């Protein structure tokens, strides 16, 4: 079978950017010993690690969505998979309200038509299962109290 | 009174206008800097049998509107489910 | 005009999926990174990644001797799944100014890029010359606003939409990290497209629509078509857990009244619990069956039922800001029809930039 690719952001630090920019313009395989990504199995913690320099990590989801689109003639691209989520290295905090252009930034807040967080069905979920599982619910809708 | 080149008119221009506001903000290469009705809550009473003998009852208040919401709205339709 | 790659006009499962639960309609078009069970990422601890500069200029090279040796004009090279790699090919990126827009494309499919240029009154130097993408002379503007004289305006142009895209380039910290599950793999990016608001060019049926349960009909008789074709025993023969594996949703009386037709089940003997093909029953050529349901159609479904999922999520307003209410208002201005107020609450922004597709009189 054909599993699609996923394809993500890594954001580094600006002179471990320029490090990572050289050594993946130059194209030897001596960038696949510097560079190595480890993903903790939270999922959304890692170490990127450059030139063997441990760097902070977090992924996270950004607001828009991306599309990475090829081409062969520059005149006609094919959309080759969506990109939602960054690695950027140094829940709510997973959540990056700004966009990677510049003329996205505060997007999430400015630019967003308000959105639900579709989060309340799992809670909701949690809180039937204690229902059946019970004898005698009572409930009222209440005031300040 | 018009009612069609004044309408129309009117829709046409901001058309243009929007579109003009739409284009200039995108290409801008700026740096931009990092900035109930009721009034009501909900609390359920649960009943529940411990290990060996025992009764004990739990008060839970909800005082998410969101989770009251959903909550109830599938309380509703089980009371009209049977 | 616009030429899918043979995986996107043949509605492949990987690329165009038979069922989306709710799960995978709220992640719909933002795929979160899932964790590998078997394969060299599935083990924990670091990972090299490794650059590919060599393969991309290696396929690059091949492409244009097949090319050169086809004569020399234009060729169509994307025949294969593999051939949509990322890790080949001049890769742009294209972001999106709405948060949940009324089309969007599924990988596979093409999309155009054309430059329209108003010529300036009189004499004019030529048009401001771009990367990507050929050059037209606009006299009438495509999008709801017209362009000034002497402004070239990029614009991505497909079957689903129109949209103005805006060429930025990328931060200078930012790669991209392609993982499969072998290994990760890096590239550099130059290139960053910013989508505007989209002009829909196709629309997005409702829900319990005659388009939609057509459409819904026809995309099972597709898939039954092609594992008809996929099957090895002469008499052709499939079985019927592998269409409740793909459509678990339906009912099983729609499925068997699209076999009824083209197929019956036989219980006993030889071919049993096996639907074989009627005897008399000619299966549709690849033409055909690619005549049956278009791309587009998946992707205008898709947008019907990620935002059905949205919607009853959140418990009128936002009934109007649903895609097929906006794609109708769309079309119907684009005919004359009506007209829109461009100040509304379907505004995508949520301020006053961006417009508001919905239908006064």
């Amino acid at each position: 079978p054909h599993e699609l690719e996923s394809q993500f952001i890594l954001r580094l630090p600006p002179e471990y950017a320029s490090t990572v920019r050289r050594a993946v313009q130059s194209g030897h395989v001596n960038l696949k010993d510097r560079l190595t990504i480890e993903l903790h199995p939270d999922g959304r913690h890692g170490i990127v690690r450059v030139d063997r320099v441990p760097l902070a990590s977090k992924l996270v989801d950004l607001p828009c969505v991306m599309e990475s689109l090829k081409t062969i003639d520059k005149k006609t691209f094919y959309k080759t998979a969506d990109i939602c989520q960054m690695l950027v290295s140094t829940e709510k905090k997973f959540i990056w309200n700004h966009g990677i252009t510049l003329p996205l930034k505060n997007v999430r807040k400015r630019r967003f038509r308000k959105t639900a967080k579709k989060d309340v069905e799992k809670e909701v979920k949690r809180l039937l299962s204690t229902d059946a599982e019970a004898v005698s619910t009572r409930w009222e809708i209440i005031a300040e109290d | 009174r018009f009612s069609v080149a004044e309408h129309q008119e009117r829709y046409k221009e901001e058309c243009q206008r929007i579109f003009d506001l739409q284009n200039k903000v995108l290409s801008s290469t700026e740096v931009l800097s990092t900035d109930s009705a009721t009034g009501r809550c909900l609390k359920i009473y649960r009943t529940f049998r411990d290990e060996e003998g025992k009764e004990y009852v739990r008060c839970e208040t909800v005082r998410k509107p969101a989770v009251i919401d959903a909550y109830v709205r599938i309380r509703t339709t089980k009371d009209e489910e049977f | 005009i616009i030429q899918h790659s043979i995986p996107a006009v043949e509605l492949r499962q990987p690329f165009f999926p038979t069922h989306m639960g709710p799960i995978k309609l709220r992640q719909f078009h933002r795929p979160p990174l899932k964790k590998y069970s078997f394969g060299a990422l599935s083990q924990p601890g670091p990972h090299s990644v490794q650059p590919l500069l060599k393969h991309i200029k290696k396929k690059a090279k091949m492409r244009e001797q097949e090319r050169q040796a086809s004569g020399g004009g234009e060729m169509f090279f994307m025949r294969t799944p593999q051939d949509l790699t990322g890790k080949d090919g001049d890769l742009i990126l294209a972001e999106y100014s709405e948060e949940n827009g009324p089309l969007m494309m599924q990988v596979g499919m093409a999309t155009k890029i054309k430059n329209y240029y108003k010529r300036k009154p009189g004499k004019d130097p030529g048009a401001p010359d771009c990367k990507y993408g050929e050059t037209v002379y606009c006299h009438t503007s495509p999008f709801l606003g017209s362009l000034h004289p002497g402004q070239l305006l990029q614009a991505f142009e497909n079957n689903l939409f129109r949209a103005p895209i805006y060429l930025h380039k990328m931060p200078e910290t930012d790669f991209l990290i392609i993982r499969t599950r072998q290994g990760y793999y890096i590239r550099e990016l130059v290139d960053i497209f910013v989508v505007g608001q989209q002009c829909p060019l196709f629309e997005v049926p409702g829900p319990n629509s005659k388009r939609a349960n057509t459409h819904i009909r026809d995309f099972l008789q597709v898939f039954i078509y092609r594992l008809f074709w996929k099957s090895k025993d002469r008499p052709r023969r499939i079985r019927m857990e592998d269409i409740k594996k793909a459509f678990p949703s339906h009912s099983e009386s729609s499925i068997r009244k699209r076999l009824k037709l083209c197929a019956d089940f036989k219980r006993t003997g030889m071919d049993s619990n096996w639907w074989v093909l009627k005897s008399d029953f000619r299966l549709p050529t690849e033409e055909e069956i690619r005549a049956m349901v278009s791309p587009e159609q998946c992707c205008a479904y898709y947008s019907m039922i990620a935002a059905e999922q949205r919607l009853k999520d959140a418990g009128d307003d936002e009934v109007r800001t649903a895609p097929w209410n906006t794609t109708r208002a769309f079309i119907a201005a684009m005919k004359g029809k009506c007209l829109l107020e461009v100040t509304g609450v379907a505004d995508p922004t949520g301020c006053g930039e961006g417009f508001s597709y919905v239908k006064i009189p």
